């Protein structure tokens, strides 16, 4: 019920053409420019719906999923032809967050599952790597094709017949990891710096380079303890970015 | 308890000062003035601080400069033996105790430690320096700041500290040319700078003039 109401509110937010809105023109430009990411100002959403903005800031994952679903529905309604190419769209955020504008030094557990904005410098970057989404396999012995989705790699048929992988039919997405360090111009003198880890996916992979000053908006989450009968009770925290800006 | 009474009785002696002066360095022949100055340094004075603005120290630093073969190191060894808290070091190098503070993993204990210089370890004690003219820039700067400000400031590996270094410094040195020249001043005969020399309260000059009777007595001893 809550998710459906949030989706309804998000759908109502976008239909602003009869209210001097700009987002319809933005979506038209995105379709024209073959882009699948939309940037929405947090200030405008707060002006139009403060409760939805508060819920999104205090709870990110579910609200972001609902907003992506709403954007999918909106793009479908505009031109379902374009929506066929991509499975889902992605959301970008902009504006003044206020209390959630947090430097790497001031990041704490109080901001878990929330949307935060950080400003820093890039020190470490990793090579771009593909990640599997779907897999297609073929059996020359029986001329049968099987499909698998990911969110175990099959190797043999039911009758132990060998399976051959079709790399071209599979789906891959880009992935990269970067590190952000507090700017020395603002860090206290005589103290060691503190760093945060950020994950970039899809079209945001190649938007950062080491030695550059950037501003990143994204969700703050923990990583669960890996498999084992005993756990230390300490989880690593990694930022999942949704928008990167060159200041 | 009886020791206090014995000390008070000894103080009533009319020649207690001469006895104390002659007691220092029994194995060293001659150099009465050096022994007297070392006694004065050992007994020390009294620091003063009107309010929290004007600080005046009470430590008596001693510098000895002399020709080779005048037994300068024996006085330092005797002072190290006598003093309850005495730290001995040499400026040549490979000293057991360093003169500059640093943060490092100890080779033996394998633990992350902050090791201060000999000046800090000698707080309210005595610091003896041999080969005072062989020191490098870091040791000279550390000694200068420990003698002027009586404190050491450390800013290393994210650690910012200030440590007290209230100590009495006794140093030994040799002339630039290997032999003291009376025609030149003391400053021109030593590789040290004037501000460093100005810190020492007592400066002693030792020469190796050929006196047959003194040489005969020294050889007999
Ligand atoms: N007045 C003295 N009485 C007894 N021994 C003496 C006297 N003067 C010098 N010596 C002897 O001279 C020797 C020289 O060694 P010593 O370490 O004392 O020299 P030093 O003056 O420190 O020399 P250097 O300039 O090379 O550092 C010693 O074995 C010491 O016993
Ligand atoms: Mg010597």
């Amino acid at each position: 019920v809550e998710l459906r109401e949030a989706q309804r509110d998000y759908l109502d937010f976008l239909d602003d053409e009869e209210d001097q809105g700009i987002y319809q023109s933005k979506v038209r430009e995105l379709i024209s420019d073959n882009q699948y990411r939309l940037i929405v100002n947090v200030n405008d959403l707060r002006r139009k719906n403060e409760k939805r903005a508060n819920r999104l800031l205090n709870n990110a994952f579910e609200e972001l999923v609902a907003f992506q679903r709403a954007l999918k529905d909106f793009v479908a309604s505009i031109d379902a032809t374009y929506a066929k190419q991509y499975e889902e769209f992605y959301v970008g955020l902009e504006g003044s967050f206020g209390s959630k504008h947090v430097s790497p030094r001031t990041l704490t557990s109080c901001f878990l599952s929330c949307v935060v904005c950080v400003e820093g410098i890039v020190t470490k970057c990793s090579l771009v790597r593909p990640k599997v989404v779907r897999s297609v396999h073929y059996c020359p012995a029986t001329k049968k094709t099987i499909e698998r989705r990911y969110s175990v790699y099959p190797t043999k048929d039911e009758e132990n017949n060998p399976l051959e992988t079709e790399y071209g039919l599979s789906v891959y997405k880009d992935h990269q990891t970067i590190t952000i360090q507090e700017m020395p111009e603002k860090a206290p003198a005589g103290q060691l710096p503190r760093s945060v880890d950020v994950i970039l996916d899809d079209d945001l992979v190649d938007k950062a380079k080491p030695g550059d000053r950037v501003q990143v908006v994204g969700t703050y989450r923990c990583l669960p303890g890996k498999k084992g009968g005993y756990t230390s009770g300490t989880f690593r925290t990694v930022l999942i970015a949704c928008n990167v800006k060159q200041m | 308890d009886e020791d206090v009474k014995m000390i008070t009785s000894l103080s009533k002696d009319q020649q207690i000062g001469e006895k104390i002066f002659a007691s220092i360095a029994p194995s060293i022949y001659g150099h009465e003035d050096i022994k007297r100055g070392l006694a004065l340094a050992l007994f020390g004075g009294e620091p003063k601080n009107p309010g929290g603005k004007h600080k005046v120290r009470g430590d008596i630093n001693v510098l000895l400069c002399g020709d080779p073969g005048t037994a300068k190191s024996q006085f330092l060894k005797y002072i190290e033996k006598v003093s309850s808290r005495a730290i001995f070091t040499t400026g040549q190098g490979a000293s057991a105790v360093g003169l500059t503070a640093y943060v490092q993993r100890h080779p033996v204990s394998r633990e992350w430690t902050l090791e201060a210089g000999a000046l800090v370890l000698a707080d309210r004690g005595v610091c003896l320096i041999d080969e005072f003219d062989k020191m490098n820039d870091q040791d000279r700067t550390s000694i200068h700041e420990a003698m002027e400000q009586q404190s050491i400031s450390i800013s290393k590996a994210g650690i910012v500290t200030s440590l007290q270094a209230r100590c009495t410094v006794i140093a030994a040195a040799n002339p630039i040319g290997g032999r003291y020249d009376p025609s030149l001043t003391f400053s021109e005969n030593v590789d040290l700078t004037e501000p460093i020399i100005s810190r020492f309260d007592i400066l002693c000059v030792v020469r190796d003039t050929v006196d047959p009777v003194q040489d005969e007595m020294l050889a007999r001893f």
